[PDB]
């Protein structure tokens, strides 16, 4: 239930 | 020692999962004063998201916890955790507002501003008094500032502006208590990246689709 | 040196996944000299597991990575050096539990069950150290006789489905296998532990299944 | 491939 924030490496 | 030895020792670590020693080599790469190649910027971002990684699930567990000597145990232990947190939070914004932000030359610029949003947002989970209102304001301003560079100057595919948004997003949600708006910020950049699909490259692809699907994970979350 | 107050803090730090934590207070319940509940020895045995593990993974990684250099020098003894770092480590590690099994746990085991499990987490340790190791042999030798001792005894006094006398078994036979290049000793020591609890199952409990079933998939790989 | 060994109970 806590969101998804962006992964470390683009 | 050698900006070169450092980078092949970063990436090291990064494969036996030692993440202090990865952001140990990637802050004395930062500290040299140079410009990080994007290699370079994907290093330092793996390595603190994965230091205070650690630290932010073990305070969940922990504050849950306390959440239910005594309870007391639990505080002191939070505590302990939140000053690791907290220290390795302000090295990463030491470090952006040291070297990385001021002489970022591209649009490099966002990202370090959205990392500054990142790490001002894992402080403002954490905070509880006095500084609080300083921290999410220095978050919210960080976010907004890489948001408007983002708008002028890449796709609405490109992978760090999806990434921003998400964020943004996240922010929106979970400091500032603001649904309405981490939904509208989430879903306009998750139709604008479908519009112009066309724009999104072949190297860039698979990292976009996934931020995307996350875009579009949080806001099933959201709306459930 | 609280008492029960280090083992509440050893499961606080288990829930936060702070295993050096745990190990810390864990070994402090035992530096102290008294004997260990079953709660309180699976609470050093899952420290100190994860402590070892995580240098092992890296260790693994980075011998991998050593091997793999396409005869790149500067590469491959920057991974060398590592490695023996990672290797420090895990062997500092290794010989401090080893240290407590010597000094305070097999001392003052009693019971032939935890004369059996200390003896095992003797074999295993000193497996680590082989793992890693002119002192291999000898290593290797007190890994093995600590098993011999802890099966010995395992025979004599405990039932075939008891989960201590199966993981013995295991571990024992994983130490034959792997150490000691010995696939038909491995698999003759695993099919007969296998086959005595199946039996006995007809004629101790909760995890008898669970270690069962990894020695019967140990099994099908060695015979395939 | 590598072998499975016991868990920490």
């Amino acid at each position: 239930r806590r969101p998804e924030s962006a992964p470390a490496e683009s | 020692m050698d900006k070169n030895e450092l980078v092949q020792k970063a990436k090291l670590a990064e494969q036996a999962e030692r993440y202090d020693d990865m952001a140990a080599c990637m802050k004395s790469v930062t500290e040299q004063g140079a410009e990080l190649s994007n290699e370079e910027r994907n290093l330092l971002s793996v390595a603190y998201k994965n230091v205070v990684g650690a630290r932010r699930s073990s305070w969940r567990v922990v504050s849950s916890i306390e959440q239910k000597k005594k309870q007391q145990m639990a505080r002191e232990y939070r505590e302990k955790i939140e000053t690791e947190l907290r220290d390795i939070c302000n090295d990463v914004l030491s470090l952006l507002e040291k070297f990385l932000i001021p002489n970022a030359s591209q649009a490099s610029k966002v990202f370090y501003l959205k990392m500054k949003g990142d790490y001002y947002r894992y402080l403002a989970e954490v905070a509880a008094g006095d500084d609080k209102k300083g921290i999410v304001d220095q978050s919210q301003q960080a976010y907004q500032e890489a948001f408007e560079i983002s708008k002028k100057e890449m796709q609405p595919t490109h992978p760090i502006r999806l990434g921003l948004a998400l964020n943004f997003s996240v922010f929106y949600y979970e400091i500032l208590n603001s649904p309405e708006k981490a939904c509208s910020l989430a879903k306009t950049a998750f139709d604008e990246a479908i519009a112009e699909l066309d724009t999104l490259s072949e190297e860039s692809y698979k990292d976009s689709t996934l931020i995307m699907q996350l875009l579009r994970d949080n806001l099933t979350l959201w709306t459930s």
